[PDB]
């Protein structure tokens, strides 16, 4: 009944960071680590995400890994920072210099070892471990290499439990170094393995939503990791509280894998709107509706109207009732049959928690699979083909004594993963 | 003469409360467990108060632990609210197989101690989904414990049937043909029920816009209150569930009847008509208010049963039997002569404080095994077929123990059933 | 230019202790006409079967002597030994076996071994060197036989942009006579036994894999090569659900889901009715490993067991529409 929080890289670091801030505001969760809410259902499920001590206080389930002080020393000067516990924060004092090779295969040992001792107490010190979830980056060094080790290690550890993580996949628009589709590679060839599910996030996306959908002109890094902690606090809301139905993260899993290695999801948010609009709209179940189903309103860069959607999964938050919600989806699936695959009659799962959100009388997140996302990989391997022809500074990599073989197979596989989705899709 | 409730999965556990809240406002139980004044469901202490002879058990906290802090906490005994610590994740081989068999020990104890309890078992009450996983599995298990461990007892289920559209799990079609395989091997009479008739009986006759679950499990209680409530209060002819038995089961496979009840009238609808006995027994036969997405007029009648309760005149019944006899395009099979029986109870049904049904003087539950449930099936094997035409999610479920063989099998013998069914419809 | 995978089918002799005990060869083979009957109607068509009591050597000639032959095709062949816990493939590749008083005790593997040495005796003109491997996998994780132990993640599988497999961190050791063979072979039982964790009693837990690799170039060059596997899979208990269980039945759990994954994989060659698509290969490590041996130019064989009791008639059933479909 709890679960263990994993934050690698400073993008998924300061995004940890944002999303216990919401989860402390969810159950009226002072900065001290006093409890200071209204309702006894913030305290019945405290245990999911924190363990408690003497004199009231609770503790995030939380390690916090990285490669440089500085980005550890930031987020403990932040709010919330000593709910952390020091015992924690653990670091080295070199970066990985956006090298996957440096920070999986070589330079990382060294704190794994220490993380995964740590991983071990803090599981031990809890009751029934449920799963693990992750934050981390895709093109970068650290949150790629040391992130995939340790998955690994974990899962060699606990063979049957959850697995499942957020990262955040590159864009052709928004890419910052040469070596990221590299990173890209090997981090996919690392997780379609020793993963049991995955989010993918864009900072495209996220910059499109922020700047259309919400009229903001200078978006921060805080609000597209606000809403990417909104999205993550929304997939266990229905565990941390009483509800209807589908709670459990296990029953998405079963509910969302058609088929074991078909484990990639696109989430989706709602509602969002800008604060000048807010005076406007009625937030009923269609109205939440039209706002996930839309692709506009989808966290992957990717337009599914292009492909079918194969398992859909929508959580809701606040007073509602059945009927309407899965009416609601009933037409949906009428209205935009095309989009959806005849193999599974009912595509949509849902399910239903009994809180609301502070300051939405209701609200909705949506997971989905569907073969559309097979493009944004395409985005790799083009790029990965395009470097991987010339040889392009593979140097870098080959210094710390990774093999060309090993670069040949993660496309290999990529390319299975592609060519599987192409055949589910028709 | 004492019955025994049980309560496995989600939507069980709601009708759990719903009946309970129904029978404690039946008979003055405050929710205490006082009662400032019907033994049947309730074993009585020196103290004054009472416990229900029921039991909750599933394999995720959370739903229980809820009731135990509910309002009617003090109502059950602690050694009643059975639960795990992981559920079965909408998966037949974790809540049959994997994971139930380490709770189904302490369940099954606190059922046999229940029974050593009370004096003469008349039989006893299930209640659960074909969709959800601890509702699916669990159940067929707990079921084959008991058919082992009492048989000759009364086994009475009710199934909620996942809806042709509305659905909560991709599995639907597998949990629900493995657990008819178990229910066509050891249970007695089901009640198969459907969420999409109920939600268009509120929306028209209850004038409700937005049902609530609350409303629904109003509506089973009521139904199964009208069912046992009659025969264990007192009224006029009682109808034991051993004539259930024997009127209801043509053969000792045709035994899957649907439940239908009236009226389903709101408040301002209950004034503008005096309702006579003849019009709620001609409603009785509307598909309008069937409990089953099935269409009765499509099928053709093997039984019928009919039980009352508040003011009722037995002529006014044959009377009303008759116009049913004769008007309406009811194929009664020639293997039956005639298959009405008509039970009475003098105590009204009672309404529940703040429930969305108005208080009538008089009420009817109909009974009927009928051919047209087949139809259901063919959706769900056809369905189930499209999901084995590609074998997706079976990995879940040989990665939980399971044999494809089980599903090949499982589906012959879905085919046996409802052929069967359309056999015994063949008239000679 | 793909001649269709080859099928064998033997059947096991059964022991008193079922001979008396209700237990009878329900089934009806038919060697001469190459067939097998069940019950009273179920023949089916094997191209090759084979008796209860036919030689190691007799298989040997049966089966064997054309995979030794087309050794120097060029292109791979293989072999699998499928089927349930306790049918004999152990005996029926014939390893493990070490007694060398008839060498029917010992069979495919060692007898491959000295025919191939033999052949090796008479012809030695070109460049033409044969190393071997032997590993098992268990709970879908590697564990090297000829290695005593090494972390999982080291030893991996590889594929070239040439599209092939390779195997990376497993040990290796090339034969020069066939008393090293023997002795290495003895070693990696040794060292694995029935199983990882060696068995509850002696038969067949995990899957033990080996491959003999003897490079002989398309003729300094043009580099078509032929290799060869000893592949046996664990027992496939099925109707034991309500046998192994608790413990065991997770460790039985792991085996299972891989033995249908590879079911699973083999089912899509003779069923491309309703679109026909790619085979979905690198699920398991099995699949993997055994991609090559299916299709193409490379050339394989197989083999099943079953016994002649009804108890596990359903499973007789199973292996005999798989090994049906086996059709390429
Ligand atoms: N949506 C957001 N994306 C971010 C944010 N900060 C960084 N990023 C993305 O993540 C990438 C950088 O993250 P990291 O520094 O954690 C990559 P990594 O740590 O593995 O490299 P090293 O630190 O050199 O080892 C960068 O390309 C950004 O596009 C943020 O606040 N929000
Ligand atoms: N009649 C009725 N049916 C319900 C209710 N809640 C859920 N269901 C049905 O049960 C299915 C979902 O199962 P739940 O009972 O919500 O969950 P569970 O299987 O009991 O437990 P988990 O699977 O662990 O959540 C849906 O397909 C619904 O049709 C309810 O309050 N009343
Ligand atoms: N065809 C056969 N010839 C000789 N002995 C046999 C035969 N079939 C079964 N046996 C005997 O029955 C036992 C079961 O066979 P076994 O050698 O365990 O193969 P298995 O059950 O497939 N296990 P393993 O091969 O070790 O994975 C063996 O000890 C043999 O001695
Ligand atoms: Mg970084």
């Amino acid at each position: 009944r709890e679960i263990v929080h994993i934050q690698a890289g400073q993008c998924g670091n300061q995004i940890g960071a944002k999303f216990w801030e919401v989860i402390s505001d969810e159950h009226g969760i002072d900065p001290t680590g006093s409890y200071h809410g209204d309702s006894d259902l913030q305290l019945e499920r405290i245990n999911v995400y924190y363990n408690e001590a003497a004199g009231n206080k609770y503790v995030p389930r939380a390690i916090l890994v990285d490669l440089e002080p500085g980005t550890m020393d930031s987020v403990r000067s932040g709010p919330f920072g000593q709910i952390f516990r020091p015992d924690n924060f653990v670091f080295g004092q070199s970066g990985a210099g956006n090298n996957w090779a440096k920070g999986h295969y070589t330079e990382g040992a060294e704190l794994v070892d220490s993380v995964l001792d740590v991983v071990r107490k803090e599981s031990e010190s809890c009751d029934c471990l449920q799963g693990f979830q992750l934050t981390h980056s895709l093109g970068g060094g650290t949150g790629s290499g040391m992130g995939t080790l340790l998955i690994s290690k974990i899962r060699e550890e606990y063979p049957d439990r959850i697995m499942n993580t957020f990262s955040v996949v590159p864009s052709p628009k928004v890419s910052d170094t040469v070596v990221e589709p590299y990173n890209a590679t090997l981090s996919v060839h690392q997780l379609v393995e020793n993963t049991d599910e995955t989010y993918c996030i864009d900072n495209e996306a996220l910059y499109d939503i922020c700047f259309r959908t919400l009229k903001l002109t200078t978006p921060t890094y805080g609000d597209l990791n606000h809403l990417v902690s909104a999205t993550m606090s929304g997939v266990t809301t229905c565990l941390r509280f009483p509800g209807q139905l589908n709670a459990d993260l296990r029953k998405l899993a079963v509910n969302m894998v058609p088929f074991p290695r078909l484990h990639f999801f696109m989430p989706g948010f709602a509602p969002l709107t800008s604060r000048g609009s807010q005076q406007y709209r009625a937030l009923t179940v269609p109205e939440l509706t039209q706002q996930m189903f839309d692709a506009k309103n989808m966290m992957a860069a990717c337009d599914p109207r292009h492909g079918r959607y194969l398992t859909v999964a929508a959580v809701f938050r606040g007073r509602m009732s059945m009927k309407e919600v899965d009416e609601q989806m009933l037409n949906v699936q009428n209205k935009n049959s095309s989009y959806f695959v005849e193999w599974i009659p009912n595509n949509v799962k849902t399910a239903v928690c009994d809180i609301p959100p502070r300051g939405l009388k209701m609200s909705a997140t949506f997971i989905g699979n569907s073969t559309a996302i097979q493009e944004l990989f395409k985005r790799i391997s083009e790029q990965f083909t395009a470097m991987f022809r010339r040889k392009a500074f593979l140097h870098w990599y080959t210094g710390e004594g990774m093999d060309e073989m090993e670069f040949t197979e993660a496309e290999s596989n990529m390319n299975d993963l592609v060519s599987e989705y192409q055949q589910y899709q028709d | 003469r004492e019955c025994i409730s049980i309560h496995v999965g989600q939507a069980g556990v709601q009708i759990g409360n719903a009946c309970w809240e129904l029978y404690c406002l039946e008979h003055g139980i405050q929710p205490d467990g006082q009662m400032p004044s019907f033994n049947t469901f309730f074993s009585e202490t020196g103290a004054g108060k009472h416990v229900p002879r029921a039991v909750f058990v599933d394999l995720e906290p959370t739903v229980i632990d809820e009731v135990r802090t509910g309002t009617y906490r003090q109502l059950f005994h602690p050694e009643q609210l059975i639960t795990g610590k992981e559920d079965a994740a909408n998966n037949y081989a974790r809540g049959h197989y994997t994971i139930g068999k380490e709770i189904i020990d302490l369940v099954l104890d606190r059922i046999r101690k229940l029974a050593d309890q009370c004096t003469g078992l008349q039989g006893f009450s299930v209640f659960h989904s074909f969709g959800g996983g601890t509702g699916s599995g669990f159940t067929s298990l707990l079921m084959e414990r008991l058919s082992v461990d009492y048989g000759k007892k009364s086994k009475l289920e009710f199934s909620i049937y996942p809806a042709p559209q509305v659905s909560t799990a991709v599995v639907e079609p597998y949990n629900s043909i493995l657990t008819t395989h178990t229910t066509l091997e050891h249970s007695d009479c089901a009640f198969m029920v459907d969420n999409e008739a109920i939600y268009d009986i509120c929306r028209r006759n209850l004038d409700i816009e937005r049902p609530t679950y609350t409303n629904l499990n109003r509506l089973i209680g009521q139904i199964v209150s009208s069912i046992t409530a009659s025969l264990r209060f007192d009224g006029a002819l009682n109808v034991d569930l051993t004539e259930f038995q024997t009127n209801l089961v043509p053969y000792p496979r045709a035994h899957f009847p649907l439940a239908t009840y009236a009226p389903v009238i709101s408040a301002e609808k209950a004034y503008h008509e005096q309702l006579s006995v003849a019009e709620i027994t001609n409603a009785c036969f509307e598909p309008a208010n069937q409990m089953v997405k099935c269409d009765p007029r499509h099928g053709k009648y093997m039984a019928c049963c009919l039980l009352y309760r508040g003011d009722v005149v037995p002529k006014d019944v044959n009377a009303a039997i008759a116009t049913i006899k004769t008007k309406r395009t009811i194929q009664f099979v020639d293997w039956c002569p005639t298959g009405f029986k008509v039970g009475i109870n003098y105590e009204p049904p009672t309404v529940v404080p703040g429930g969305d049904l108005a208080k009538v003087q008089r009420a009817v539950c109909m009974l009927s095994n009928t051919t047209a449930i087949a139809e259901a099936w063919a959706r769900l094997d056809h369905k189930f077929d499209l999901m084995y035409a590609k074998r997706a999610f079976v990995h879940w479920y040989v990665g939980e123990g399971m044999e494809e063989g089980e599903f090949s099998e499982a589906r012959e013998d879905m085919a046996a059933l409802e052929k069967d069914y359309e056999e015994v419809g063949v008239d000679s | 230019e793909e001649a269709p995978v080859r099928v064998a089918l033997r059947v096991r002799p059964l022991l008193p202790k079922e001979l008396l005990h209700g237990h009878q060869s329900c089934l009806q083979v038919e060697p001469g006409l190459g067939r097998v009957t069940l019950g009273r109607d179920r023949h089916f068509g094997f191209h090759v079967v084979l008796a209860e009591d036919a030689g190691q050597e007799a298989v040997y000639q049966a089966c064997v002597q054309p995979l030794l032959e087309a050794f120097f095709e060029g292109f791979n062949a293989t072999v699998f030994a499928y089927g349930q816990t306790g049918s004999g493939k152990t005996y029926t590749m014939g390893e493990a076996s070490v007694a060398s008083l008839l060498e029917d005790e010992q069979g495919i593997v060692p007898r491959a071994m000295a025919e191939a040495f033999k052949l090796i005796d008479e012809n030695d003109l070109l460049d033409c060197l044969v190393h071997v491997s032997y590993l098992e996998v268990y709970k879908e994780e590697f564990r090297d036989l000829l290695e005593v132990g090494t972390a999982s993640r080291d030893i991996q599988l590889r594929e070239d942009e040439r599209g092939n497999v390779v195997l990376c961190g497993v040990k290796e050791v090339d034969v020069e006579g066939l008393d090293e063979v023997l002795s290495l072979l003895e070693m990696g039982n040794a060292a694995r036994h029935t199983g990882a964790t060696h068995l509850n009693h002696l038969s067949s837990r995990s899957h033990t894999v080996f491959t003999v690799t003897l490079e002989q170039r398309g003729r300094p060059g043009q580099l078509l090569v032929s290799k060869f596997h000893f592949v046996d899979l664990a027992g496939s208990e099925r109707v034991l659900k309500t046998g192994s269980t608790g413990e065991r039945l997770k460790e039985s759990i792991q085996i299972n889901s891989s033995l249908l994954a590879l079911g699973n994989v083999i089912s899509a060659l003779g069923d491309p009715q309703r679109r026909g698509s790619h085979i979905p290969y690198r699920d398991s490590k099995i699949t993997r490993i055994l991609k090559d041996s299916l299709g193409g130019n490379a050339k394989t064989v197989m083999i099943a067991c079953v016994s002649p009791s009804s108890s596990d008639f359903d499973e007789t059933l199973n292996t005999l529409n798989y090994a049906s479909r086996a059709q390429n």
